[PDB]
């Protein structure tokens, strides 16, 4: 899709199985945010968004928190604390034509920037001089979308290229997407080293008579540390006891 | 060569449909928004309609809205009008214009510059009918020095226009088409007279060169003095 | 929108003199003005584009002015093949309006008409109609009556007639004026003849012919 | 019509469980005793502002009110969300839906989804995007106005729409009146008690009592003097002074020029006196690089220099 109308696909209730993303060698931009790749297999996230678009290589730079300029301010616009990962690769072999591919907009002015996570497609004349504009294009009567060229000679700053914005919300929830790593089996009463839907630590585990709410997943005490988590196979209530310690 | 060709004019039924187009030559078609453009009989020019440079934005005169549709094929270099729910008053004289280059904040003042040669609609419930052809032939008295006025009479056609020509384009000086008339019958009458020297009719040949598109009709008259 | 008023409607003028035609704006259209001639039954042919920037091709006594509502043609020295219509028309955004056109006619000094008549032919006689036609030929002004006779009875009501515009060479105007019988009816007369009567003559000039001569 | 909010409108701020504790947290929240539009549903549905989020509410008999819709201007020119709840279904859409000059029930669309005696009590606010719906549902026994008391509503929705919500409309069954207020960026003192149940709360923007009860994290205070607060008089309108004019910064003919000198004899332009628009700059797509250092291109257009050189 147009980086102004960019498509949001939402991820949620699967396995991710995120190696062979970073393990692929077709994309040309990799970057995370918030995360780190190697750390990614071993985690569980409450949703995941997929957004994707297509522009060109000088605006790959702004694909980023805290950038500037024509897709960040009018098209895409990622929020400073964005969490997430931003690939993207060079599709100048499938997004141009001898003749040059218009399909592909972008939003080339607006009264106002765009919040985080905004998507702007309406198409009413830009009104750029004082005379007011009846819907009609025209003088200082602008339509605010441009058509990028794409054609298989144009420079490398100018050729296409196809991103997609992975973005994680980390708030801690049931989780739906987890990477591909198997279970094992529950030990209580024991001093384990546990993982919990990719929270880890080292604890006793043992029953609870604490009645989570359907949608509360941890549990935490005044120092904010994990209390107790509910088993994401089996929905009950595990408190966490620090293994038992003292001076000596 | 830098031009327009229009062409899909014809006679039409009101409430039917036709479809205009409009052959860009000479120029990058895709870099103008292009605008259709009309003139009924014996009226001023009326803007009809605009789309731009590719097509992104539409607008209508409120007189054609909801029943005319402009478009372009920019790889084709042509434009198009769809003109649906026809009606008697939507009979002209049809013209395409090339407008500017849209260029970074600036409306192009160059525009306007290149139209079609226009085709003709009209909306009707009659039917077509070609045109007899009859010579008006010089006199017989004349004079001894000189003047006199030959032509052909272009009698009972349906719908307009008629084209007339002088021995196939070669007479033009002092030739005379007149408007058409529109007869009570229904159908129209014109006429078109050329006036040449009394010592030519003797040694130049005159022919009249009729022709009527809508009813593919094609006529070369004779025009001589008569057998006395 | 925007509403443009040309005015005068209708001019006549004489070779040589200034010509200024008057384009008002309902609104402020900047310089996104053009003018054009359309010779009478002819693709309007562009003038002035930008207000004021001459087209190419386009003679020098023709120059243009104005900014934002006010727009002025002037044709500094008028001459006898510019007679036609001349339109403004607004383009400062995408509804190209067009003015209602200013008729430009010239003045000069009177002709007499020359005076034709023509039989109807044979070939239309077979077909049972007698068409019989009486052309006026280069004069001035267009005020001009035709009076057909048959065996010296004056016809009215069976005639159409139709007027072209100013020559663009000498400024006249040709009349055709077409008589419309039944071969019955055109066979129970002989003397057939149009009168002329206009400005430019003296006296009435009739042309006749005798069905058989 | 008008009511009193009391004590209405304080939610559970996330979905981490505590108990037995004060938590402090600033949230958007119903403000404590606020005064919220009351509007009815007898012998009026008007399209209220959005602003930074609503808090609605509803007193239920026979399931008047069955919907709401969200959005800019309702009328199809942009994505309207649009929550439906009919008999047993849960229906809750973000198409461009062209609705009726006055919408009601008789007795391009990114998502889809299909699932007096009762009060229903809503929170809806647009957060970065994503638009966070907040609920209870409790049985009461009052018709003439909102039972006084305190109840948490604990999060139902968020659905990532990132839709710029500015106003909605609500839904009413015709062959109920219901309350609107709205939410301010307020600290709350919450008191979770040993099943986790938020039990009460102090609005520390309330009353002096209130400021003090967040000052001493406490729902008790001895007897005392406490200093809590600082008082300010705020602002209340800017004063923006410049120099008056309006020459234009020559912008055109430093960047547009023709011909440009060698590295080491770099040309060097005062600019002085002269209004700058550096949007162009920003704005324009030619340049590969454009990198600041020192300050930042989005607050550059409303800042003055001494000089610029370029
Ligand atoms: C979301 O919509 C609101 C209104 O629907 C926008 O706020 C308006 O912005 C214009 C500036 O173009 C102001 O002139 C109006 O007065 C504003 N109205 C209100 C009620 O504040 C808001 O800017 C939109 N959000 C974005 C990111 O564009
Ligand atoms: C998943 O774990 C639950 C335990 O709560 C068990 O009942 C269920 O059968 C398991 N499913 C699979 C596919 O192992
Ligand atoms: C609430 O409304 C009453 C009257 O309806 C008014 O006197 C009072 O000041 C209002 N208070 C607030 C906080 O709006
Ligand atoms: C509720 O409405 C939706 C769409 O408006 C419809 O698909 C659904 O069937 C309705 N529910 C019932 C019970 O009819
Ligand atoms: C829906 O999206 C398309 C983009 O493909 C746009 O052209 C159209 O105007 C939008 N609105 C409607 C009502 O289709
Ligand atoms: C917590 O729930 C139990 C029921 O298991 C109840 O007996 C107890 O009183 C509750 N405590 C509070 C503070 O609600
Ligand atoms: C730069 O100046 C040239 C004149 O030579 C002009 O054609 C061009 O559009 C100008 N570019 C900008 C960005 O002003």
């Amino acid at each position: 899709a147009s980086v102004y109308a960019w498509n949001r696909k939402r991820i949620s209730n699967c396995v991710a199985d995120y190696s062979v993303l970073y393990n692929s060698a077709s994309f040309s931009t990799f970057k995370c945010y918030g995360v780190s790749p190697t750390k990614l297999n071993d985690l569980c996230f409450t949703n995941v968004y997929a957004d994707s678009f297509v522009i060109r290589g000088d605006e790959v730079r702004q694909i980023a928190p805290g950038q500037t300029g024509k897709i960040a301010d009018y098209n895409y616009k990622l929020p400073d604390d964005f969490t997430g990962c931003v690939i993207a690769w060079n599709s100048n072999n499938l997004d141009s034509k001898v003749g040059g591919n218009y399909n592909y907009l972008y939003r080339l002015f607006r009264k106002s920037n765009l919040k985080p996570f905004e998507r702007d497609i309406s198409t009413e004349i830009y009104q750029a001089g004082s005379t007011p504009c009846n819907g009609v294009e025209g003088f200082n009567c602008y339509f605010p979308l441009q058509s990028y060229g794409f054609q298989p000679t144009n420079g490398v700053g100018y050729q296409p290229y196809r991103v997609v914005v992975l973005s994680f919300e980390l708030l801690h929830a049931p989780a739906t997407v987890c990477g591909p790593k198997k279970s094992t089996n529950l030990v209580k009463n024991k001093c384990v080293n546990f993982n919990f839907n990719g929270l880890t630590g080292t604890g006793v585990l043992t029953e609870s008579n604490k009645k989570f709410l359907p949608f509360q997943q941890f549990g935490r005490d005044i120092a904010d540390t994990t209390d107790a988590v509910r088993d994401p196979q089996t929905l009950e209530i595990l408190d966490i006891t620090p293994c038992s310690f003292g001076g000596v | 060569e830098v031009q327009l060709v229009e062409s899909g004019g014809g006679l039409v039924k009101p409430g039917e449909s036709l479809r205009l187009s409009c052959a860009a030559s000479g120029f990058t078609f895709s870099d103008y928004y292009m605008t259709w453009i009309r003139q009924a009989p014996g009226k001023g020019l009326e803007w009809v309609s605009y789309i731009r440079s590719s097509g992104h934005t539409i607008y209508y005169a409120d007189s054609v809205k909801g029943r005319f549709t402009i478009s372009r094929d920019n790889a084709k270099n042509s434009l198009y009008l769809q003109m649906n729910s026809l009606r008697v008053e939507d009979t002209a004289v049809y013209y395409c214009a090339r407008g500017g280059v849209l260029r970074f904040l600036e409306w192009p003042l160059n525009a306007f510059d290149i139209w079609g040669q226009g085709t003709m609609v009209t909306v009707s419930s009659a039917s077509t009918k070609g045109p007899s052809v009859f010579p008006l032939a010089p006199s017989s008295k004349s004079t001894s020095g000189g003047t006199a006025a030959l032509g052909c009479l272009v009698k009972d056609y349906f719908p307009e226009p008629v084209t007339v020509s002088w021995n196939s384009g070669a007479l033009t000086s002092g030739v005379h088409t007149f408007p058409a008339v529109l007869q009570s019958s229904g159908l129209y009458s014109l006429s078109s007279v050329v006036t040449v020297p009394s010592s030519s009719l003797g040694t130049q040949t005159y022919i009249c060169n009729v022709n009527h598109k809508p009813s593919n009709t094609k006529v070369d008259k004779k025009v001589e003095p008569k057998s006395c | 929108d925007i509403q443009l008023t040309q005015s005068p409607s209708s001019l006549s003028a004489s070779v040589g003199d200034r010509v200024t035609i008057t384009c008002r704006a309902s609104q402020g259209i900047s310089n996104y003005l053009a003018w054009y001639q359309q010779k009478p039954g002819k693709v309007p042919k562009l003038l002035i584009y930008a207000a004021s920037t001459l087209q190419s091709g386009v003679p020098s006594r023709f120059s243009g002015s104005g900014s934002g509502t006010d727009f002025t043609l002037t044709i500094s020295s008028l001459q006898p093949e510019d007679v036609a219509t001349y339109y403004c028309q607004k383009y400062n955004n995408a509804l190209g309006t067009f003015g209602q056109g200013t008729k430009v006619e010239i003045k000069r000094t009177v002709a007499a008409p020359s005076v034709f008549i023509f039989p109807p032919s044979d070939e239309q006689l077979k077909s049972g109609t007698a068409s019989v036609v009486c052309l006026l030929n280069n004069f001035y002004p267009r005020e001009a009556k035709v009076q057909w006779k048959v065996d010296n009875a004056l016809q009215s009501g069976n005639s159409q007639e139709s007027v072209t515009e100013q020559d663009s060479k000498d400024s006249t105007y040709s009349l055709s004026s077409t008589l419309t019988l039944s071969k019955a009816d055109y066979e129970k007369h002989k003397v057939y003849a149009c009168e002329v009567t206009h400005q430019g003559l003296s006296s009435p000039v009739t042309k006749s012919f005798n069905r058989g001569e | 019509a008008y009511t009193n909010s009391f004590t209405r409108g304080v939610y559970y701020p996330d979905k981490v469980f505590r108990s037995s504790v004060l938590h402090s947290t600033q949230d958007l929240f119903l403000p404590f005793f606020s005064n919220v539009t009351w509007f009815h549903a007898i012998h009026d549905n008007p399209v209220l502002p959005f602003n930074d989020g609503v808090y609605f509410a509803s007193t239920e008999k026979s399931n008047i009110i069955r919907g709401w819709i969200f959005g800019t201007t309702l009328d199809s020119k942009t994505q309207s969300l649009l929550i439906v709840n009919n008999a047993t279904n849960v229906v809750i859409k973000v198409c461009e839906f062209q609705f009726c000059n006055d919408p009601f029930l008789g007795v391009n669309c990114t998502f889809e989804y299909v699932s007096f005696k009762n009060l229903r009590e809503f929170v809806f606010k647009n957060i970065d995007g994503y638009f966070k719906i907040y609920s209870k549902h409790t049985p009461i026994n009052l018709v003439r106005d909102l039972p006084q008391g305190f109840s948490a509503l604990e999060p139902l929705v968020d659905l990532p729409i990132g839709i710029n919500i500015t106003r909605f409309q609500t839904l009413l069954a015709l062959h109920a009146a219901y309350y609107v207020g709205y939410l301010q960026p307020r600290t709350f003192l919450l008191k979770y008690n040993e099943n986790g149940t938020i039990t009460d709360a102090v609005d520390c923007a309330l009353d002096p009592l209130s400021e003090t009860k967040c000052t001493l994290k406490s729902f008790t205070v001895e007897k005392g003097i406490y200093q809590t607060s600082n008082f300010r008089v705020q602002p209340t309108e800017s004063i923006v002074r410049f120099p008056n004019i309006t020459n234009l910064c020559p912008f055109g003919e430093v960047f547009n020029a023709t011909r440009f000198a060698s590295v080491y004899a770099w040309n060097r332009k005062r600019i002085s006196n002269c209004v700058a628009d550096y949007s162009v700059l920003y704005n324009s797509a030619s340049f590969s690089t454009f990198k600041c250092y020192g300050v930042s291109p989005t607050k550059l257009n409303d800042l003055c220099f001494t000089n610029v050189y370029a």
